[PDB]
């Protein structure tokens, strides 16, 4: 059983995943070509969490009871 | 040139084979999204996509390209790790699982006596990709999906693994290609019709497809773990989920419907008798037929994936937990005892040949 | 209640009741000396701790942390419009639900007081914006009762015929969206084509697909166009099959029954005390219907039955709404056969506008046409409380008249407003996906709630 | 160029700087993956897949436990460390990577001579099953006995009633 | 520092294609414009009776999915915001936050008299007199409610506007 | 802003027109003025358009980016904000923007040169063409915004072209042209603060040594509102700057503590918050990206400006001549760097930096 063909496929799969991100990063127009609202790191109204419109308490690190923990 | 080109192609030939293999899977996955919308439309007495490319043949391209031209939303540009680690792990898990899927006799990238174990092990890694999105996230809907995702895994993983082991036990082999060839005289749908239903139910649960679509319930958790995803992270997760649908549909054709084996042996011989085995045209047609047999069986279950979505309401995940442990697990464990008893009784314990 | 030294808004010190004898321990000593000789240094020694954490009265200051607070806000498909449903979740189980409304509050009742009775009618089309013509009917009946006028026979049948066509339209929106929220997408698409056929009947008689200001105080705006009854009947012969095919996917489905049976149970005692009406009231075993308790607009001249549940859960209410589908189709058939000739509005030109042809030839008709559209018609002073069996339940209007042409007060009673007020009492203890089913089973339209 | 060295160096760097519990379970995944891949090549493909089949399921159960316990402690607790001292610590650990001090055993290569006497060739898993169910069947039955104890043990510890 | 600006260079919307790079970036724009026009994903933002007509666009009679139109529940996955209903003062901050959470490119459609200018509730104490007071509107759809064909016509107008975008040729010629 | 910007309800323009304001000064009110804001889709432009249109003044916004102009219309009522597709190389488009305008505000300027425009074309050529077109249209008032270190004899291309731009505008439009020299402006998404907030700031030892007098952007837009509606400001030069001098290194370190990047001691160095590079390497990298990168990067001229500090022309006028008190950066620093805070998220307690807290943090930064 020879697995050189398999190794090449695994290498391509890893490279293929980065292509999707690289293409999306190099295809989107720059913010200045858009409405020019600046970088996403400053647009806090956009990078904030989604809560269906109304902001609520921030409970990111609160405990979450689990009713199926025994299962 | 000429001489230096006629060996350069030989040097790079097997990379073209893999690239063609990757394109073959992507085309099916790309047009499964179009097929699902078309199939549900007519069942719902609508049309489905027919205005993006001639009769809707470019619908998949437009959806992918538009999302690839979308802004990536993240707290900072350096946070590309957080929203990409999840989808990439999920995508790599399902793409690597396709290595052991033989389109014909020996026509798989990875051949091994442990192909069954590699298949199940690779799929389990994809679950870790989904839970990564809920990484102490500030989004409450993302968090709730991660809890549901873990609950679903506990449901199907035991049931799905044991059903595959029964088929492997019947053939006494963990090689997928050996399992396919063992169904020459009988397709395992007939002796193990209950297992095929159980396998399909577990396949629906594994892919988080309805009626087990609790992870991405639009009426419950807006978009689940993908509510905070956009542009490429959404595409990769969307691609991985549909790649699992094709993979599980192909697996159902392999385990219970003979894989690539012809529907009729007589028809297979007649078509191939029209071609000379001393020419490459015979093996081009042979690959089309054998994969065509697999495609027809796989397309039926991809149709069935869409069919159940358009015919059944969603089941609550806590009801799913009781469904697998109280019903599915006792049944599959009963069969894993029943089958060896039958084989030993009639002196038909399986061996590998 | 009140800030105490053991319980405040930020922390608490809980001490359970002791379940063991209060043992007395005195003279603590070691092999080298007494406790008081080494108690100064004993804080470094865990073996010298005199308080056991297993003791029920062990002091522990625990910070008060709010539960998982999930906002089922306006941007959520489950909410049928605008609703800030605040849920206190322990995992996914619901502990307390706070439905925040007013996101669709547009001051309709305030604006009505500045409009004449004719100008105020289109506001009712936009309260329960799927059952439009029933909303006009309850306000029309209230003004007609105050005006001491009676609609002619043909007018009553028209409002009965379109009253049940409206009810079919509402149940198509209510039941299928309820099934869509649970996960049944296909029945939603099948029935929304039947809405297109029925909305074409709305547009044929009024010119508006949805907001058809057709039912007015004193009759209807216009007479039926020729051929409408034939088209309505041709649809009626086929609508029976659409209902059966809908039931093929829901009624006997084991998945659908697991999502509705035992979910959102309401007792008959509590249904009355929370002002529940319609399917919510009839699901708990109480056979009450306004079309039978106080007949209006030719509902006393047609034969129909009311379905009454026994278990008071969502599945019973689904079955009732499917029976009301067939009973409404039964009424529509009778209205087509029994439609009488005659005027469609009251033969009184001081309230109902005169015909256009008569307006341009008669001096008195022109004056009445001029005054009805510029000043309106005055309504005798008084008040009324008129209720009709709306598809959502009991919809009532409390209209106060001062002898002028503009209502002095118009209180609109919304069955959905009362249904949502019981959501906390009904959905407590259920899980998150059960809340979506409970919202759907109440048939909530938030224009009606926030009128 | 042994790229396994670079992966372990990256993994070791994040082990010293990991603060919250989520980064710790990520360390566990970043540990099993090099083990599986290094097992998949070289020594044993069978146990590389067995490690993936069993430990990945344990990781998810481990992860879901973290969601029920995180209590904001490490989201604001400060750490000091220092980039220079962390690199110095990893550099010194990199200096010595000889787990054994038998230089001959580590520097001299050996071969094996294959033979054709085994006409009946089967996978290692079949031989393991042959011995485990016949020669060491007591171990298999005791393992099931231990599994039974765990099932009873989990219920009594966790269940309120 | 001598600057010699030409005086009669046409603006981008009038500028014809002269060199090879003009056709290259116009091809780049059209591929993106076709993709976004074809993959028209609105957000499920139904407020009032205008939403009912928006549902009938997805009904089998019109079947918006045949044009590539899919409604998404999250602002991240949607590029079209259809304001279908009345916008109240209690709702206005929520509408702005949801709009800001949509990644670019994004468009807003104002449907019905409520969203356009307040309509029946223009003189109400709790109603915003036009959603354009909060978010920029690309197209206004008239009607109370606009018919399912009226909304589809407005979407077609927006898609016509989108196909005329020259984002990448603007960088080549205007910047 | 206030409730009514004009000092009187009747205003007579330099060209003789009488303009009457109506309303109390809200969205539905009008001031009788029509203004053209060149470069209204930029950073300062949006502030200027918002202030003018919010009180009813008609605003004509020439534009080249179609998506960037959409958010400007929200500022004003129906018919208040108007758009004209324009290019500085199209003379007809510019003449249409100023045809109906009583005030023309030139906010067009750049620090970089591209494949289509040089620094001279935008800072000098565009300003001259706008100024000359405004005079031929009979515009009463023209407001030109130069830079803070505008000097025609400066060794920097940006400062020199800005200095020449001031002279070429006064020659074309005439002595009735008002020139504004704003300092670096701090605000939400401000270019002056965006560079400091960037984690991977290459060559921070060479670039962040510049000392400036940062001024609030909201006040600069407020000052332009004062200047446009006050004919007593015609023909004058205004230097808009804050009282407190700051060096970018002090601001960089002060921001670093506010963002709480230092919660992990190793992280700022590992994440690349310090990128010491030789200036000759920065010159080479800036020179290369001037022809490879399609987006405006740190260019050669900005490298020169890092060695030039902001010097204030004493002869020019300030906020005192306009009756305003400059805002202090310490008061507004926290609210403009707040979006970039790492976690916050009301976990334990938000650390709100007041006016006194920022000043104390400045002492800590300079404390060795
Ligand atoms: C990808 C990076 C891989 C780097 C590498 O070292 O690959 C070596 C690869 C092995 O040589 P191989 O192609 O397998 O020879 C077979 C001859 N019968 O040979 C190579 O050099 C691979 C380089 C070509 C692969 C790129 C993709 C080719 C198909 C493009 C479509
Ligand atoms: C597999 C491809 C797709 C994934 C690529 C993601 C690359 C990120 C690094 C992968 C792990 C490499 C080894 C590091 C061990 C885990 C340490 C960790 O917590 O993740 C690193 C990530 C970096 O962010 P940073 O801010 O520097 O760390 C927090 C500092 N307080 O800090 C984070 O907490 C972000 C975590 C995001 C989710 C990562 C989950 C683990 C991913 C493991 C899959 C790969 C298996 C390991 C392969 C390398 C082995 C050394
Ligand atoms: N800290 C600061 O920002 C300082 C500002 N200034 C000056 O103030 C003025 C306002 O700029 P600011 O808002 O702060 O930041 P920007 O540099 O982003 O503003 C530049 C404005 O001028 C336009 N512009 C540039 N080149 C052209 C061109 N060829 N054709 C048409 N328009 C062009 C831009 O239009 P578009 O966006 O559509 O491309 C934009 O509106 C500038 O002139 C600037 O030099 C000086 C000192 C401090
Ligand atoms: C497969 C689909 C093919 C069609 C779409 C291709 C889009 C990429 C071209 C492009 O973006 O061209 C426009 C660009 C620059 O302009 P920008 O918009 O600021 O670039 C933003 C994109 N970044 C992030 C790569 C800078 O020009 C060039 O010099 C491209 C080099
Ligand atoms: C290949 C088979 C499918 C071709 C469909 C097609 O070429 O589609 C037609 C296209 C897309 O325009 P559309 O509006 O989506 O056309 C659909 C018509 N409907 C709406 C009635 C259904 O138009 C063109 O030819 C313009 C572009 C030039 C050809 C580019 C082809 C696409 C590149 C990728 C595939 C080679
Ligand atoms: C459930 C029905 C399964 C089914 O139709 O599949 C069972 C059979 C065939 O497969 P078989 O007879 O089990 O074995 C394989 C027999 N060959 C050799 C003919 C392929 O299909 C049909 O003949 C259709
Ligand atoms: C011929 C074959 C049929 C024989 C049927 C015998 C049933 C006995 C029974 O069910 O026994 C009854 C008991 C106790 O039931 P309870 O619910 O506690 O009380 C009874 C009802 N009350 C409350 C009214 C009194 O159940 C059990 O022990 C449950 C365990 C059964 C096995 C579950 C696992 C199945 C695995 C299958 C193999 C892979
Ligand atoms: C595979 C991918 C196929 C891409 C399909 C989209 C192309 C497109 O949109 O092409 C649009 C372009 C240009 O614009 P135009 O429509 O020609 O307008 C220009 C009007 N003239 C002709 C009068 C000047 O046309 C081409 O000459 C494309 C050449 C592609 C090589
Ligand atoms: C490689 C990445 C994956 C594939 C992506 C493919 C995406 C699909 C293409 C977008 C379609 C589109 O946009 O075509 C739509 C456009 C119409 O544009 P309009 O604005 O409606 O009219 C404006 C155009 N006029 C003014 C001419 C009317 O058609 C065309 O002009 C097609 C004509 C161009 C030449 C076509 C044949 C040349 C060969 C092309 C194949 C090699
Ligand atoms: C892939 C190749 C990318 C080169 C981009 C480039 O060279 O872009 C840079 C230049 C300058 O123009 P700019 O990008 O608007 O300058 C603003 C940004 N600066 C000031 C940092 C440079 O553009 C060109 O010369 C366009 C050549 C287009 C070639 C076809 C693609
Ligand atoms: S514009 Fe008319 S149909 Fe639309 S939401 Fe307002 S009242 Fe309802």
């Amino acid at each position: 059983m020879l697995q050189d063909l398999f190794n090449n496929y695994v290498i391509l799969v890893g490279i293929l995943g980065l292509i999707f991100l690289g293409v999306n990063y190099f295809i989107v127009e720059s913010p200045r070509m858009d409405e020019n609202n600046g970088n996403i790191s400053d647009y806090i109204e956009k990078s904030g969490p989604f809560e269906c419109g109304f902001s609520s308490f921030e409970q990111s690190h609160n405990p979450i009871p689990i009713a199926f923990i025994l299962v | 040139m000429l001489n230096n080109l006629f060996d350069f192609i030989e040097y790079i030939e097997y990379w073209l084979i893999i690239v063609a293999f990757v394109a073959s899977v992507l085309i099916v996955v790309a047009y499964l999204t179009v097929a699902e919308r078309k199939t549900m439309g007519y069942m719902q007495r609508r049309l489905g996509p027919n205005a993006v490319g001639y009769y809707g043949v470019l619908m998949a391209v437009a959806d992918a390209l538009k999302l690839l031209s979308k802004e990536i939303v993240l707290p900072h540009n350096g946070d590309i790790i957080y929203v990409m680690s999840g989808p990439l792990i999920s995508l790599f898990s399902v793409l690597l699982s396709w290595a052991v899927i033989p389109f014909g006799p020996g026509l798989s990238l990875l051949d091994s006596e442990y192909s069954i174990i590699y298949l199940l092990a690779s799929g389990s890694i994809g679950v870790f990709g989904t839970v990564i999105v809920g990484w102490m996230s500030n989004s409450k809907y993302t968090v709730l999906a991660t809890v549901r995702t873990t609950a679903q895994l506990i449901s199907y993983e035991l049931v799905l693994t044991t059903v595959v082991f029964i088929i492997a036990l019947i053939v006494s082999s963990l090689n997928i290609n050996v399992i396919i060839e063992s169904q020459y005289n009988i397709w395992y749908i007939i002796p193990f019709f209950p297992l095929c239903l159980i396998f399909f139910i577990s396949a629906l649960a594994e892919t988080a497809r309805p009626p087990f679509d609790n992870v991405e319930a639009e009426s419950e958790l807006v978009s689940g773990h993908m509510t905070e995803l956009s542009a490429s992270p959404f595409v990769i997760f969307f691609l991985s989920e549909y790649c699992s649908m094709v993979l599980m549909s192909t697996l159902t054709a392999i385990f219970f419907f003979g894989g690539y084996l012809p529907f009729s042996n007589t028809i297979h011989h007649l078509i191939l008798n029209l071609f000379d085995q001393h020419s490459i045209y015979y093996f081009i047609i042979e690959g089309i037929l054998l994969s065509g047999y697999l495609a027809i069986k796989a397309n039926f279950f991809m149709f069935s994936f869409v069919w159940i979505r358009a015919a059944a309401p969603r089941l609550r995940y806590d009801l799913l937990i009781l469904f697998c442990w109280y019903v599915l697990l006792p049944i599959v464990f009963a069969i894993v005892v029943f089958a060896p008893g039958i084989l030993y009784c009639f002196d038909a314990l399986p061996v590998i040949i | 209640a009140a800030q105490t030294k053991d319980n405040n808004d930020f922390y608490d010190v809980k001490t359970k009741k002791n379940d063991f004898f209060p043992v007395q321990v005195d003279g603590i000593e070691s092999s080298l000396g007494k406790y008081e000789e080494f108690a100064k240094d004993a804080h470094e020694w865990e073996s010298w701790n005199l308080q056991n954490e297993d003791h029920p009265e062990y002091p522990v200051k625990r910070t008060k942390i709010r539960h998982f607070t999930l906002n089922f806000g306006p941007q959520h498909p489950a909410a049928h419009g605008v609703l800030r449903l605040i849920l206190e979740l322990h995992g996914e189980e619901i502990l307390r639900s706070d439905p925040h409304v007013g996101l669709l509050h547009r001051g309709t009742e305030k604006l009505i007081e500045s409009k004449t009775y004719m100008q105020a009618l289109p506001y009712f089309d936009r309260l329960d914006y799927v059952s439009m013509m029933t909303n006009e009917q309850v306000f029309s009946l209230a003004v007609e009762k105050l005006l001491n006028l009676e609609v002619p026979e043909r007018g009553q049948y028209i409002r009965t015929l379109f009253g049940e066509i409206t009810r079919v339209l509402n149940h198509l929106m209510s039941v299928l969206s309820h099934a869509m929220d649970v996960g049944a997408l296909t029945p939603f698409l099948w029935g929304f084509e039947e809405r297109e056929k029925l909305m074409e009947f709305y547009e044929r008689v009024s010119g508006a697909r949805l907001h058809s200001a057709y039912v007015r105080p004193g009759g209807v705006s216009q007479d039926l166009p020729a051929g409408l009854l034939d088209d309505i009947y041709m649809w009626a012969t086929q609508f029976g099959d659409r209902l059966d095919e809908t039931e093929e996917l829901l009624t006997d489905s084991r998945i659908w029954k697991q999502r509705t049976i035992g979910i959102g149970e309401v007792t008959a005692e509590d249904a009355l005390n929370y002002g529940l009406s319609g399917v919510m009231l009839r699901g708990s075993g109480v056979p009450f219907d306004i079309r039978k308790s106080q007949p209006y607009d030719a509902y006393d001249k047609v034969d129909f039955d009311i379905a009454v549940g026994t278990k008071g859960d969502c599945y019973d209410r689904y079955l009732i709404r499917m029976t009301e589908f067939r009973q409404s189709l039964r009424i529509i058939e009778q209205c087509c056969n029994q439609m009488p000739p005659g005027p469609v509005k009251v033969e009184d030109f001081k309230v109902a506008p005169p015909p256009r042809a008569l307006m341009k030839e008669d001096m008195e008709a022109l004056i009445h046409h001029f005054l009805l559209y510029t000043k309106g018609y005055a309504v005798p002073a008084g008040e009324t409380y008129t209720a009709i069996e709306a598809p959502k339940g009991e919809m009532a209007v409390y209209v106060v008249s001062d002898g002028s042409e503009r209502p002095y007060r118009c209180k609109i009673r919304a069955p959905g407003f009362a249904h949502l007020g019981a959501f906390d009492h009904i959905a407590r203890g259920h899980f998150l996906p059960d809340a979506v089913a409970i919202i759907g089973t109440m048939d909530l339209v938030f224009g009606e709630v926030d009128r | 160029m042994n790229l396994e060295i670079l992966d372990l160096s990256i993994l070791g760097f994040y082990s010293l700087i990991s603060s919250n519990s989520f980064e710790s379970i990520a360390i566990l995944v970043a540990t099993i993956m090099p083990v599986i891949t290094e097992l998949w090549y070289n020594y044993s493909q069978l146990f590389a897949l067995l490690y993936t089949l069993i430990y990945v399921g344990a990781v998810v159960i481990l992860f879901v436990f973290i969601l029920s316990v995180i209590n904001e402690k490490e989201e604001y607790e400060y750490e000091y460390s220092g980039l220079f001292i962390l690199i110095l610590v990893l550099l010194l650990d990199d200096l010595d990577d000889n787990e054994s001090n038998d230089n001959d055993y580590n520097n001299v290569y050996i071969t094996d001579y294959a033979d054709w006497f085994n006409n009946y060739n089967e996978s290692d898993l079949s031989v393991i099953g042959n011995l485990l169910f016949t020669e060491y069947a007591l171990l298999l039955l005791i393992i099931s006995f231990i599994l039974l104890m765990s099932i009873i043990g989990l219920i009594l510890i966790v269940k309120k009633d | 520092y001598s600057s010699d600006l030409p005086t009669d260079i046409p603006v981008l919307s009038k500028r014809p294609h002269t060199n090879l790079l003009d056709y290259t970036f116009t091809t780049f724009d059209k591929m993106k414009n076709w993709a976004r026009k074809s993959s028209f994903w609105p957000m499920t933002f139904g407020l009032a009776c205008c939403a009912v007509e928006m549902m009938h666009v997805s009904a089998p009679r019109y079947d918006q999915d045949r044009l590539g139109i899919i409604f998404r529940a999250s602002p991240r996955q949607s590029d079209i915001m259809i304001v279908a209903g009345t916008v109240t003062n209690k709702m206005a901050p929520a509408l702005r936050q949801v709009y800001d959470q949509m990644p670019y490119p994004r468009w807003v459609i104002s449907m019905g008299s409520c969203a356009n200018g307040g309509g029946y509730y223009h003189y109400s104490y709790s109603v915003v007199r036009g959603v354009d007071r909060i978010v920029p509107v690309d197209i206004y759809v008239p009607g109370c409610p606009p018919t399912s064909e009226a909304l589809m016509y407005g979407v077609f107008q927006l898609q016509k506007k989108m196909m005329d975008g020259q984002t990448h040729r603007m960088w080549y010629r205007s910047y | 802003v206030s409730t009514f910007p004009l000092k009187s309800d009747i205003n007579i323009t330099k060209s003789g027109k009488t303009l009457l304001s109506v309303g109390q000064g809200g969205r539905s009110s009008r001031t009788g003025f029509t203004a053209t804001v060149f470069g209204g889709t930029g950073f300062l432009g949006r502030v200027v358009v918002s202030k003018l249109a919010k009180h009813g003044t008609n605003v004509v916004v020439p534009f080249r980016n179609d998506r960037a102009r959409r958010q400007l219309k929200v500022n004003g009522d129906l018919g208040v904000v108007n758009f004209v597709e324009f290019d500085i190389r199209n003379l007809k488009s510019i003449e249409d923007s100023v045809k109906y305008s009583d005030i023309v505000i030139n906010l067009i300027g750049t620090e970089h040169f591209s494949k289509n425009f040089s620094i001279e074309d935008v800072n000098i050529g565009a300003a001259e063409r706008i100024a000359k077109a405004a005079k031929e249209a009979g515009v009463s008032r023209l407001i030109h915004v130069s830079s803070y270190n505008a000097n025609p004899s400066s060794s920097s291309d940006f400062y020199a072209t800005k200095g020449i731009g001031e002279q070429v505008v006064r020659d074309n439009f005439g002595p009735d042209a008002t020139i504004v020299r704003p300092a670096p402006m701090y605000f939400r998404n401000s270019p002056f603060l965006n560079e400091l907030l960037q984690i991977k700031a290459l060559g921070g030892n060479v670039i962040f040594k510049k000392e400036v007098y940062p001024v609030h952007a909201l006040q600069v837009g407020e000052a332009i509102e004062r200047i446009a509606f006050d004919d007593a400001t015609a023909g004058q030069t205004y230097e808009l700057f804050g009282k407190e001098r700051y060096s970018k290194k002090e601001l960089r370190e002060m921001i670093k503590h506010i963002i709480h990047i230092g919660q992990r001691g190793y992280y700022p160095y590992s994440a690349g918050f310090y990128l010491p590079a030789p200036e000759p390497f920065l010159y080479a990298f800036a020179l290369i990206r001037q022809y490879i990168s399609s987006q405006p990067r740190f260019n050669v001229d900005q490298l020169k400006r890092s060695h030039i500090n902001q010097e204030i022309d004493q002869s020019a006028k300030t906020f005192t001549d306009l009756g305003m008190v400059p805002d202090e950066l310490s008061e507004y620093l926290y609210r403009y760097v707040k979006p970039h805070i790492s976690y916050t998220s009301q976990t334990q307690n938000r650390t709100v930096y007041s006016k006194e807290d920022i000043e104390k943090l400045r002492d800590y930064v300079n404390t060795p």
